[PDB]
């Protein structure tokens, strides 16, 4: 069911919904890293997992700021 | 030098008052920083010492002669770009003040230069993910530096989403390699190069192919380059390719150890499509930056053929091609920024709107450049004929060396296709030359008192006032003659490329 | 003492013209004295430069040994080796001779920018001349395609109404085809590590690889001679390019394909050249026959001359691919003779009639001998030279090329004799119309051929007659060089 | 390849600064004043605003000197480092280094010096700082620890070279020198 | 001479899974942050370590 | 080496001369610019010659090892 690109329907029809999809996709990689590190008893993989969480948080902030300013520009006359 | 000086500039810029003059002088400070960085790097890093390859910072980074050459190229090209914002490009306040409006312009560039230089040096999958995001985030900020521009913010929104998906693919590939092997250091992974899924590295390359606008992911790159300001498009369309292509060559160098034929075919398939879209795509377009975006896609495809072959001749071909293409890229965008002073002023059909961010936006805005400035027009013609591949310009030798690597490794189909694509792309390349000069003899006896340059006041009616500032005109003059007169020193330059080794030794 | 002096002097010549004309361009609103009389003092300097270029090769000609086998005047310059043999020496002289002739043709018939035109013409003459004295494939290709950039701008700026279409045709036809020749050159540098003339001539490659290399090289050559069916660009370019551009294109550029066969095919791909010879003859014979019949239906005056060059160079291709000395010498003789008669026909059509009436349609002209007797004398004489009438160099070239073709292939090579009839059919039908009947009702009486146009016609006619009556001036130089190109094992 | 004797693969920050030649301070001073000079030079080449020369404000001159001060020191630091690495002529540095090491050995003191870092941290610190000068132009990182991974053998300091006989240095065996790995694991093999 | 020179440089030596360059100069595990002596599965003795493979410098 | 640096200085004059045409000034405008331009590329030419001379030494040393590798292959 994945090869027919079923996930393209589960994503909503708003720009912020695309942002949510990216966070979920990146979160799946981090969960996989924790899964492998825990089985191996490897703290190096848990270091990688922590880095992925911190880096993904930075990505969300930058993307939101661009989207905030993009919404600001349209409602920017502010004559009142 | 970069990191320490960046912190000082960050604090200093926020302390002094907000003004165009201080921002321009701060931009010159950034120019000195990059120049000092180049001097320090050249003092300690040499080609001979780095031939073996030296690990750094607990083997997280690995520098060799191949990596060092690109870093030196990155610093040099960044110096030429800062000259645009550190000096006048047209001499007119209404046009030039855009570069001096944003104080964080030089700060964001210094952030990206750190990412660009460290990316080819990555030796761990963890630091690979960290650095690729460091470079990607800096590009998003630079694309959105003009936050009062609707197109600039829209492009950055597009850039963020496409790059984030590519970063996820890159992260997904590295995580899958860790699951199979449990190791994060690349050199440790090379011990198991014959026991890991080699198509996981193809997933890694797919993320890198997105970040360089390769087909089928070309569409976002063309849209972003056309909408972004010319001063921003000049950076974001060249700098990411300097570092990512170098990293792709290293990854392909490791992949060729197992020599997976299926891996080569998939990359060949993407190169074949990129040559089709790169050539036929630019045939029917009216924007100059849209035309250059297709030109960028086509030339990256030519370099990828050298990268895919990954042999001794590929090192010579790639190093030469990336250096000469960057110089041609700088020269063309430098001329485009300057020639905005020859635009006629209305004093209407098609209701054409031109903004201050992209004064030159259409190919036909280059009309009568042969009459307006014969030396600048010839400089553009030399650059365009280099992209075509007319010998003995720098462009011909780049394609000549790429063909050598492609045909030596047996890529007969791609070599023939790249030459058909070159002929097809010559059509839109020649269109630029047609606009510049083909109406010279009919418009020689014409009067133009409505040009932008005509609005510039004179000093005393006796001073010989040049139309162009000293710095930008000198850079165009230097780059044009290097492209034209490469035959004089071609033999020695290739000998320098002979000594760039990626673990060849003997 | 040749390439170094030729490049340095011409580069200094280019700089000298640029400094003088572009000194006062700084929105001075000036008048200046160099621009007086349509920039006479700038045209004169460029004309002097072309004359000096001829003297440069003459100094090396004095030391040329016709009894010495191998390249002479071997020189290292720009990391490139340069040399001269019998075949190269004559082709260089022809290229440099047409320099002043091309400049003098557009002396006072350009709308402006004479300095740009003069520099472009001299640049093209030197670049084409250097292409005959390079000693490797890479250097051959560099000069083979370097002429495209000056020529593309020259046609697009100084061209006729359809100059835009002509500029696209010459740029794309001659580049897309030459790139296939570059592929064969790249293959040589991959498997032999060198593209030197002497080095690659001694290497025998596999019969399949020679077939692939021959096809790649012949595509670039066949488009440039040109041969059917890749010839359609040439009539468009000639009918729209300026007269000086037509002279260089018809007199020099089309001869690079014949010289390319000498350097790139015969001594290095000798085994596959024998196999390809029947195919080359079939293409060239059809090129000769079809072009002559197509010329009978053309209405543009300059297009008719353009198609005539295609038929003659088909004979040159036939002669040069014959595996005997008679065919090879005749092909080289015909190239030199065509290098003078063909520009003269363009001068008569595109330089004399066009500069007065500005219309190239054939329906406007008839009975021109009534008020232009001097024009008709040269038109008739050059028409007979173009048709291969004896006492002209074209006859010597055509007869030996036909004879060499019959020696190479008695059955199908005999068809080359049809050039004697077919060439007279279209050339005389044009000349008979232009001189016969009453003077045209659509033309006003005006000046006959002036002194400047008399000079151009006379000094293009003189070499043709000298070569035609005493071709031993040319044969003696060529005999030793041409004998090396023959491949045969008689036992 | 111009190669010389290897002194220290990871020289200490104090050792690099102490071994500065007079030219190293000269290049440090030129870097300090060069950056303000370049701002003057850039204005002379093309003024920031207008067509006439205008001196940059003193606030720009102060920050430019600070940038040049760190830039000059980094250049000097790299030049001195190559002498320890052997990439540059270091006969002056070899003689000074050998005298210091022999003096420390004669006192039964480690040439590297006592460290607050345990055996793992000393090795870890060396891995982070070794060859980090290659990226000193990108970001700084210095060896500010007394670790024992310097890529040399203390045995080569026992042989007497020319001009060192008059030094009158007596060298005890390495196993009797404090703060050395060969003289620490006496009771336990896993604890120094 | 030029043809001979280019043949040497342009020749790419064969690489496979049995012969290729790995840039590791030492064996890890001599010191761990804590609990260095684990299940005694580390059989590599650093007191009797054989000489490592050294990288080749063609310019030296 | 003087002829080499003379050529580099000649190249620097060409760059300045080409700059004058771009800026639309007479070629005698500020003649001191040619002195600055020539000396700038002389400094680049001096460094370029050192780069090429150093590269020739490195190439020869590597060629020796390549010939040894080729001899083993041809046996
Ligand atoms: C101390 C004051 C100082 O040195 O900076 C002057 C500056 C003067 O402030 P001001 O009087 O309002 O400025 C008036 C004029 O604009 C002042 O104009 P200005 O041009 O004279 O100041 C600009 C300044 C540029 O300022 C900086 O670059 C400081 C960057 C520090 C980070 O450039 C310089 O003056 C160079 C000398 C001072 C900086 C030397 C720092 C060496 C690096 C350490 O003070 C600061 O920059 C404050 C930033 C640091 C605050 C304290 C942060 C402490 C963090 C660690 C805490 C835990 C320990
Ligand atoms: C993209 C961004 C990337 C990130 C970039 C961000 C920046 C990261 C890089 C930052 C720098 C790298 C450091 C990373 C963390 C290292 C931490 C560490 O290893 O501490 C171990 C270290 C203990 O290791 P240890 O084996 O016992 O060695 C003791 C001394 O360090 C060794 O004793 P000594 O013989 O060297 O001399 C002791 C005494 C000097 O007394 C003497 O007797 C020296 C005699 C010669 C004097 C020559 C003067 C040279 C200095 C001018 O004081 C010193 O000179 C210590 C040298 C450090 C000078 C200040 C550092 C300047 C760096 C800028 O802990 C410390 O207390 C280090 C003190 C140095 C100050 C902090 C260094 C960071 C600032
Ligand atoms: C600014 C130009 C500075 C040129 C410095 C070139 C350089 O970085 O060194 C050459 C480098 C290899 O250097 P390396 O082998 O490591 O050490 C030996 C150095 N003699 O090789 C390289 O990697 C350099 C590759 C880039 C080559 C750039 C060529 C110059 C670009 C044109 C400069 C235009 C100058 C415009 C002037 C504007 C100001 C008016
Ligand atoms: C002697 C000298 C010879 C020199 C030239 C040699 C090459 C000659 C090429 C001959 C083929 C092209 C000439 C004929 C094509 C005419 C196109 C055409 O008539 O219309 C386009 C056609 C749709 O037809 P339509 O738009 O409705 O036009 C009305 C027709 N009654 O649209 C179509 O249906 C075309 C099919 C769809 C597009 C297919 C594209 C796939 C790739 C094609 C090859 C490109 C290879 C490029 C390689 C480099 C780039 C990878
Ligand atoms: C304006 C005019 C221009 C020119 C017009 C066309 C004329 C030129 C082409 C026509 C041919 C010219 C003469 C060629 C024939 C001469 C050779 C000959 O003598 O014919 C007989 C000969 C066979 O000799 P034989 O000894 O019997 O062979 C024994 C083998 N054991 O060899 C043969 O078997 C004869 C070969 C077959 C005949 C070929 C002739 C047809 C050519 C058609 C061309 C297209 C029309
Ligand atoms: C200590 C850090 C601050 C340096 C103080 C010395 C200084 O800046 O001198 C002042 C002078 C500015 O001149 P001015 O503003 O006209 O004098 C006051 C007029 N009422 O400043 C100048 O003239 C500019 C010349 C450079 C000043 C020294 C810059 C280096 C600052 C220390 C860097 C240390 C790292
Ligand atoms: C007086 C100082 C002038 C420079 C002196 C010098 O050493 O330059 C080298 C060369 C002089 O010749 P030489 O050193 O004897 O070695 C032959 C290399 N040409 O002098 C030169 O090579 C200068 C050549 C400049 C002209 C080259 C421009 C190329 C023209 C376009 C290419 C056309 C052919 C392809
Ligand atoms: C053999 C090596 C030669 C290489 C260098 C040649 C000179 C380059 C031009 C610099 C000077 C300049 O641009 O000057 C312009 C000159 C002078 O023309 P003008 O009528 O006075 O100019 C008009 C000004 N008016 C109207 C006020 C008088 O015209 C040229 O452009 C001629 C030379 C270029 C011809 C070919 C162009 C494409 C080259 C592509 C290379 C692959
Ligand atoms: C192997 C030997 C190769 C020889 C050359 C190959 C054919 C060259 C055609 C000239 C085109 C030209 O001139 O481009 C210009 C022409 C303009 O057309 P126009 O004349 O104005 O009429 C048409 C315009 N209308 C209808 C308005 C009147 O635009 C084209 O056609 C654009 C497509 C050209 C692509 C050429 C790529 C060739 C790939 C390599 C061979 C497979
Ligand atoms: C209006 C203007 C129109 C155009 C006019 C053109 C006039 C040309 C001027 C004469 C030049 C001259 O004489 O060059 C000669 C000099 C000295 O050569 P060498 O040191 O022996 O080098 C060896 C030369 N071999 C190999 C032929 C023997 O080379 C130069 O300096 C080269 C100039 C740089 C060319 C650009 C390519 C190199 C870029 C390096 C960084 C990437
Ligand atoms: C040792 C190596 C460096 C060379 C020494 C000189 C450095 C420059 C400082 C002098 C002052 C200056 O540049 O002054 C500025 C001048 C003049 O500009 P203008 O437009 O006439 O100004 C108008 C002034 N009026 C009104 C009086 C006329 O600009 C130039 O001449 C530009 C060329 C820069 C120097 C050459 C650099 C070459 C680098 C290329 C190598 C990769």
């Amino acid at each position: 069911m994945d090869l027919i690109l079923l996930m393209l329907v589960a994503v909503g029809l708003n720009i912020i919904d695309i942002y949510i999809m990216i966070e979920i996709l990146i979160m799946g990689c981090t969960v996989n890293t924790i899964y492998s590190a825990s089985l191996d008893n490897d703290m190096i993989g848990l270091i990688y997992s922590l880095i992925q969480i911190i880096i993904a948080g930075v990505e969300s902030a930058i993307g939101l700021s661009i989207l905030v300013n993009y919404n600001r520009i349209r409602n920017s006359e502010e004559i009142e | 030098m970069l990191f320490t000086s960046l912190l000082l500039i960050i604090v200093y810029g926020s302390l002094v008052n907000k003004s165009h003059l201080l921002t321009k002088l701060i931009n010159r400070l950034g120019l000195i920083i990059i120049i000092y960085t180049l001097l320090i790097h050249l003092n300690i890093n040499t080609l001979e010492n780095l031939s073996i390859g030296i690990n750094m910072f607990n083997n997280l980074l690995l520098i060799n002669s191949f990596n060092n050459t690109i870093i030196e190229l990155i610093l040099i090209i960044c110096i030429l770009y800062v000259l645009l914002i550190s000096f006048n490009i047209t001499g007119l306040s209404i046009i030039d003040n855009l570069n001096y409006s944003k104080r964080t312009f030089i700060v964001i560039v210094l952030f990206n230069i750190i990412g660009l230089t460290l990316l080819p040096l990555v030796n761990d999958i963890m630091i690979l993910f960290i650095i690729i995001e460091l470079q990607s985030y800096s590009l998003y900020l630079l694309t959105a530096i003009f936050n009062e521009s609707h197109n600039s913010t829209k492009s950055a929104l597009y850039y963020f989403i496409v790059g984030s998906i590519a970063s996820f693919i890159i992260l997904d590939a590295t995580v899958s390699i860790y699951d199979d092997l449990g190791l994060t250091n690349i050199q440790y992974i090379l011990m198991y190069i014959d026991k890991l899924e080699i198509f996981d590295l193809l997933c890694l390359l797919f993320g890198l192919f997105i970040k360089i606008g390769l087909a089928p992911f070309y569409s976002y790159s063309i849209t972003i380059y056309s909408l972004s300001p010319t001063i921003i498009t000049n950076y974001i369309s060249l700098m990411p390719k300097l570092s990512i292509l170098t990293l792709i060559y290293i990854i392909m160098h490791y992949i060729n150890i197992v020599n997976n034929t299926d891996l080569n075919y998939v990359i060949s398939f993407l190169i074949l499509i990129s040559m089709f879209i790169g050539s036929f795509g630019g045939l029917n377009v009216i924007r100059i930056k849209t035309l250059l975006a297709y030109s960028s896609l086509l030339n990256v495809s030519y370099m990828l053929l050298a990268i895919l072959s990954n042999s001794n001749e590929s090192i010579i071909a790639y190093i030469y091609y990336i250096i000469q293409y960057s110089l041609t890229h700088i020269n063309i965008f430098s001329i485009i920024l300057v020639i905005s002073i020859y635009l006629p002023i209305m004093n209407n059909m098609l209701n054409v709107m031109i903004t201050k961010y992209s004064p030159i936006e259409y190919i036909n805005q280059l009309k009568n450049l042969f009459i307006n400035n014969i030396f600048i027009a010839i400089a553009l013609c030399i650059s365009i004929f280099s992209l075509i591949g007319i010998p003995p310009l720098t462009g011909f030798y780049g394609k000549y060396l790429v063909l050598i690597s492609g045909l030596n490794n047996g890529y007969v189909l791609l070599s023939i296709v790249l030459i058909i694509a070159s002929s097809i792309s010559t059509v839109y390349y020649a269109t630029i030359l047609k606009v510049l000069s083909f109406d010279t003899l009919s418009f020689k006896d014409i009067i133009s008192n409505n040009l932008i340059i005509n609005t510039s006041p004179e000093n005393n009616n006796n001073e010989i006032k040049p139309e162009i500032s000293n710095v930008i005109s000198y850079v165009i003059s230097s780059l044009t003659l290097i492209i034209l007169l490469i035959i004089i020193q071609y033999e020695n330059i290739v000998k320098g490329a002979y000594l760039v080794l990626l673990y060849n030794w003997v | 003492m040749l390439v170094q002096n030729l490049i340095i002097f011409n580069i200094i010549g280019i700089v000298l013209l640029v400094l003088l004309n572009n000194n006062n361009n700084g929105i001075l609103n000036k008048k200046s004295l160099l621009t007086i009389k349509n920039e006479l003092k700038l045209k004169q300097i460029g004309l002097i430069i072309s004359i000096i270029n001829i003297l440069i090769i003459i100094e090396n000609w004095i030391g040329f040994n016709s009894n010495y086998y191998g390249f002479q005047n071997i020189e290292r310059f720009l990391n490139i080796y340069w040399g001269i043999d019998g075949i190269s020496l004559l082709l260089v002289l022809l290229t440099l001779i047409l320099g002043p002739i091309a400049i003098l043709s557009n002396w006072k018939n350009l709308k402006g920018y004479y300095t740009y035109y003069v520099i472009s013409i001299n640049m093209l003459v030197i670049l084409m001349a250097l292409n005959f004295i390079c000693l490797d494939l890479v250097s051959f290709y560099i000069l083979f395609e370097s002429t495209l950039a000056p020529l593309f701008l020259l046609i697009g700026i100084y061209g006729a109404n359809n100059k835009n279409k002509a500029a696209y045709y010459v740029l794309i036809y001659t580049l897309a085809s030459s790139l296939f020749m570059l592929l064969s050159i790249v293959i040589y540098y991959i498997i032999i590590n060198s593209t030197d003339y002497i080095y690659i001539n001694n290497i025998i490659l596999s019969i399949n690889l020679q077939s692939l290399l021959f096809i790649g090289i012949i595509i670039g050559i066949a488009v440039k001679t040109p041969l059917m069916p890749v010839h359609t660009w040439l009539p468009t370019v000639h009918s729209e390019s300026p007269l000086g551009g037509s002279i260089l294109l018809a007199g020099v550029i089309l001869k690079l394909a014949i010289y390319g066969v000498i350097r790139l095919l015969l001594p290095n791909l000798s085994e596959i050249s024998m196999m390809f010879t029947p195919i080359i003859y079939i293409i060239s014979i059809l090129t000769l026959i079809y072009s002559s019949l197509i010329t009978l239906k053309q209405t543009d005056l300059k297009v008719i001359i353009a198609y005539s060059s295609i038929s003659h160079l088909a004979v040159c291709m036939i002669g040069i691919f014959a595996n005997n000395l008679i065919g090879i010498n005749g092909s080289l003789i015909l190239c030199l003779a065509h290098g003078f008669v063909s520009p003269a026909l363009f001068i008569l059509v595109g330089g004399i009639l066009y500069d007065r009436y500005h219309n190239r349609l054939i329906n406007y002209y008839q009975g021109l001998s009534t008020f232009m007797p001097i024009f008709s004398i040269y038109l008739v004489v050059f028409s007979f030279c173009n048709t291969g009438t004896p006492l002209s160099g074209n006859f010597v070239g055509e007869f030996l090329s036909i004879t060499g073709a019959v020696i190479r292939h008695p059955i199908i090579g005999s068809l080359t004799a049809a050039s004697v009839l077919l060439s007279a059919c279209y050339q005389m039908k044009l000349t008979n119309r232009l001189t016969g009947s009453v003077f045209s009702q659509y033309l006003h009486i005006t000046n006959d051929v002036t002194n400047r146009e008399i000079f151009l016609l006379n000094w293009l006619l003189i070499p043709t007659i000298i070569i035609g009556i005493y071709p031993s001036f040319v044969t003696n130089i060529l005999n030793l060089a041409s004998s090396t190109l023959i491949y045969s094992v008689l036992i | 390849m111009e190669t010389y004797e290897l002194i220290d693969s990871d020289p200490k920050f104090s050792r690099v600064v102490r071994y500065f030649r007079p030219s190293d301070y000269l290049t440090w001073a030129l870097g300090t004043i060069g950056a303000p000079g370049l701002m003057v030079l850039f204005e002379k080449i093309e003024p920031a605003k207008g067509n006439t020369f205008k001196m940059p404000p003193p606030s720009i001159m102060r920050i430019a000197t600070t940038i040049g001060f760190f830039g000059g020191f980094y250049y000097a630091y790299t030049s001195s480092t190559k002498r320890f690495w052997g990439y540059s002529e270091n006969a002056k540095e070899v003689a000074k280094d050998r005298y210091e090491v022999k003096k420390a050995l004669s006192e039964k003191k480690s040439p590297y010096g006592s460290s607050l870092l345990n055996p793992y941290q000393q090795d870890m610190s060396a891995r982070n700082s070794t060859n980090s000068q290659l990226l000193l132009a990108i970001f700084p990182w210095f060896n500010v620890a007394n670790h024992q991974s310097h890529g040399i053998d203390l045995r080569k300091y026992y042989e007497v070279r020319d001009g060192e006989e008059n030094w009158n240095f007596t060298l005890p065996p390495l196993d009797q020198v404090k703060d050395l790995d060969v003289a620490q694991y006496k009771e336990y093999s896993n604890y120094p | 001479s030029t043809a001979d020179l280019y043949g040497l440089i342009s020749f790419t030596p064969k690489r496979d899974i049995h012969h290729y360059v790995i840039r590791v100069d030492e064996v890890p595990g001599k010191h761990f942050p804590t609990n260095t002596t684990g299940n005694f599965g580390n059989t590599v003795d650093f007191e009797n370590l054989e000489p490592r493979r050294k990288p080749i410098n063609p310019y030296l | 080496m003087i002829a080499s640096l003379a050529g580099w200085g000649l190249f620097g004059v060409t760059v300045r001369a080409y700059q004058q045409g771009i800026r639309k000034v007479p070629f005698s405008y500020y003649p001191l610019g040619y002195v600055y331009s020539a000396l700038g590329w002389v400094a680049f030419g001096y460094g370029f010659n050192l780069w090429t001379e150093r590269n020739d030494k490195l190439l020869e040393k590597r060629v020796e090892k390549l010939k040894e590798s080729r001899n083993l292959r041809l046996s």
